[PDB]
């Protein structure tokens, strides 16, 4: 079985990041809809150690500021290697995708939503790879 | 002045593959009147000369 990869690295620096779980709930008392007035509940936590890297190409959809008919919108993304388990959304449930807070190109800090998670069930070592997309500015995603 | 209005269409547009944004669109038609000024004028008629010829049988 794997031995070296089953232990923490000692050459490349790694950092911890903050995250938060997400659910949703219905608030309207009389509306007949599952949506109602949707609300999201958060529960914070942290990842043991992570590595953050940017997109490699220069494709038009990967550029940071984009020109739309309204104005120069904003976009960011990352690829993350981590030893913590993060989950995407699951259907027929009230759980949403986990989010984690990282620096952006504008100098601030914003939340990124997990979109793709990679796992190797037959190997055993707990090492994962994630792909993240920054939440739209002015909202908390979906 | 105002003339009429078109249908109002409500739309949902994905953003960053996470959220749907609400939008709408319409076209409002107005009336108007535009005025422009010429680049000169022609001369006036100050003097008119007319020649007349009366054909007759006596001469």
């Amino acid at each position: 079985a794997y031995s070296l990869l089953s232990s923490r690295n000692r050459l490349i620096p790694r950092v911890e990041v903050q995250c938060r779980k997400r659910e949703w709930v219905k608030t309207d008392p009389d509306s007949p809809f599952l949506n109602g007035g949707r609300e999201v509940l958060y529960t914070p936590f942290t990842a043991v150690e992570c590595t953050v890297q940017p997109m490699r190409g220069k494709a038009i959809r990967d550029q940071n500021n984009q020109l739309m008919i309204g104005g120069e919108e904003d976009y960011d993304s990352y690829t993350v290697y981590s030893e913590t388990l993060l989950f995407r959304a699951r259907e027929g449930t009230e759980h949403l995708s986990d989010q984690m807070l990282l620096p952006d190109s504008g100098g601030g800090q914003t939340w990124f939503t997990v979109m793709k998670a990679d796992m190797y069930p037959s190997s055993g070592v707990p090492r994962y790879r994630y792909y993240l997309i920054a939440v739209p500015v002015g909202t908390e995603g979906g | 002045a105002y003339s009429s209005t078109s249908n109002i269409a409500r739309m949902r547009v994905p953003l960053n593959q996470q959220m749907f944004e609400n939008r709408a669109r319409t076209i409002v038609t107005f009336n108007a009147t535009f005025v422009e000024k010429d680049l000169g004028t022609f001369e006036d008629i100050e003097h008119i000369i007319i020649g007349i010829d009366v054909d007759n049988p006596s001469g």
